[PDB]
């Protein structure tokens, strides 16, 4: 197996700026035929891989002129004129000379946007699940940037730990944004003991703490 | 339209075997070469083999020596891939990949097979109803939450594919008892919450459960 | 993974003011010349290459007469046409290597005294 190394593993770039990804191989990938088949792929967030560059520098049908590949034998480099919000994802180099064919580690591309304020929502538990003996309360922050966001839970002005879980999406291929939904889980008995359930959120885009709340049975 | 459709996700116990389909449409099956690619955490993607549907010739990755068999059927334009004696190393998304001798140019959905000895459990789904507390400046948020299911994946669509703008389906988190949990949310106008209806479709194929839930304010 | 209508050998004479080395592809799916890349060789290196992405014909000094017709490159025909000048000079095993995007096949054909 021919190892292939890429660098970096993550590349912060603001759209409109170049971005170069290199992928080197221990031993050359030149075939007897005197061709070297190195193919560049990208796995879009949520979508199966797609081809951009085949044979070092020949682009695929439908790829913009802005994706160009170069390199010889040992060293190779994938360059783009400018990145756009549509280019988010992780990129792979792939060798097509010696069996077995191998892939690279993967250089993940991230888009640098301006500051975006979260929109905060909270969801009381469904009546069909309080009939099951459980009560989960969902706080969600939606399309904020950057991803660094703090979510604190308060039940009767008391702060909670040990009963929370968090979940953040991928970056969006159009508006370069993330969102996160925090799941707080209770038993039905311990839920019918308190009144106010609050969701405290702090993030750089907020002027000040945002607190979303509801009272049980309202 | 060049399109490759494979089978659904599977569950197997270690020591068993799995056979993943890949039906091809939009092109002539034997005109291209077809590859098989898998992404297993936390390793690189691994080319496992190829098959040329005209002659039936094959070439494999000897990493899988003695346990992979790539087969062919031109009567149905479907290529197959069998992986025997499974372990926790093989649980991954298997990609059927069409292309030439040394590159793939179009790929399929992906097949996630989970090798485990735990029992498969059907999801339970609950409305996340929109409320006075979930409205912000004329915009309203609603969704469903899919809880206590194993293994992965769960697929969540809204209004059977007619609503995709503003959909945010989160990655599943794992609970202490070993089951997964993910929440699907979408943003809609709050003016029209009484005239329109939003139905989540949640499908978890390993256990063959298809439940559809309409959420009301 | 490209297929051809094979032709083992072709014969020329001195009456032949020009010569053709047939090469036909039965399953090429390219709709434009940007996607096609042809490479002809004879006992070694590339007598003729046509880079469809740049539409640049390249010919050695000793094969300045060799050419293909691009107006039927999409129809599957990429047959070299030269003259007896560089045909009598060069007789032997010629190879037709055609590439359309990621796929690629090849074939070879053989190139009468009084
Ligand atoms: C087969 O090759 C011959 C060679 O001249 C050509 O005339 C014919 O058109 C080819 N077959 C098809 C179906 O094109
Ligand atoms: C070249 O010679 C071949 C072999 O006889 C013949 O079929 C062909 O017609 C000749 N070409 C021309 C232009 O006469």
């Amino acid at each position: 197996d021919i190892v292939m190394t890429q660098s970096p593993l993550s590349l912060p770039v603001t759209p409109g700026e170049p971005a170069s990804i290199s992928c080197r191989s221990r031993q050359s990938i030149v075939h007897t035929n005197r061709y070297t088949y190195l193919a560049w792929y990208l796995q879009k967030p949520g979508q199966s891989p797609q081809l951009l560059i085949y044979k070092v520098s020949n682009r695929f049908s439908g790829v913009p002129d802005r994706f160009s590949g170069s390199g010889s034998g040992t060293d190779f480099t994938l360059k783009i004129s400018r990145v756009e919000a549509e280019d988010v994802g992780v990129y792979y180099c792939f060798q097509g000379s010696h069996v077995p064919y191998t892939f690279g580690g993967g250089t993940k591309l991230e888009i640098k946007r301006t500051v975006a304020a979260p929109s905060v929502f909270i969801f009381p538990p469904s009546d069909e699940q309080l009939k099951s003996g459980t009560a989960s309360v969902v706080c969600l922050l939606n399309n904020f940037y950057p991803r660094e966001a703090k979510v604190q839970w308060k039940v009767d002005n008391a702060l909670q730990s040990g009963n929370s879980q968090e979940s953040v999406t991928e970056q969006d291929s159009k508006d370069s944004t993330y969102s996160l939904s925090s799941t707080l889980t209770l038993s039905k008995a311990d839920y019918e003991k308190h009144k106010v359930y609050a969701c405290e959120v702090t993030h750089q885009g907020l002027s000040s703490p945002v607190t979303k709340s509801f009272n049980r049975g309202e | 339209q060049v399109q490759l459709v494979q089978s659904g996700a599977e569950v197997k116990k270690p020591g068993a075997s799995v056979k993943v389909s890949c039906k091809a449409s939009g092109y002539t099956f034997t005109d291209y070469n077809m590859h098989w690619v898998r992404q297993a955490p936390g390793q690189r993607l691994e080319w496992m083999g190829d098959i040329y549907p005209y002659n039936g010739g094959t070439g494999y990755n000897q990493k899988f020596k003695g346990r992979v068999t790539i087969t062919r059927d031109t009567s149905a334009s479907t290529a197959y891939m069998e992986l025997s004696s499974l372990r926790s190393e093989d649980t991954a998304v298997y990609y059927c990949a069409r292309g030439g001798w040394h590159a793939m140019d179009s790929w399929g959905q992906g097949t996630l097979v989970t090798v485990s000895s735990a029992s498969t459990k059907g999801p339970s789904v609950f409305p996340l109803a929109p409320s006075s507390k979930s409205t912000s400046g004329g915009t309203a948020a609603l969704g469903c939450l899919v809880k206590d299911y194993f293994p992965e994946p769960v697929t969540v669509s809204w209004n059977s594919g007619a609503l995709t703008s503003g959909v945010h389906t989160f990655p599943a988190v794992l609970q202490s008892s070993g089951l997964y949990s993910l929440s699907s949310v979408v943003t809609v106008p709050s003016s029209s919450l009484g005239t329109q209806t939003y139905i989540c479709n949640v499908n978890h194929k390993p256990s063959n459960t298809k439940v559809d839930k309409k959420v009301e304010p | 993974q490209l297929l051809f209508n094979k032709t083992k050998s072709v014969e020329f004479t001195f009456g032949n003011d020009t010569v053709v080395i047939p090469c036909f592809v039965t399953n090429m799916e390219a709709q434009n010349t940007t996607e096609v890349y042809v490479k002809w060789k004879f006992k070694g290196r590339d007598i003729y290459t046509f880079d469809g992405a740049l539409n640049k014909s390249t010919v050695p000094t000793d094969f300045s007469s060799a050419k293909i017709e691009v107006s039927q490159l999409l129809k599957g025909d990429a047959s070299l046409k030269m003259d007896k000048s560089d045909a009598v000079s060069h007789t032997g095993n010629y190879t037709c290597e055609v590439t359309e995007l990621t796929r690629e096949g090849e074939t070879i054909i053989e190139l009468r005294v009084v």
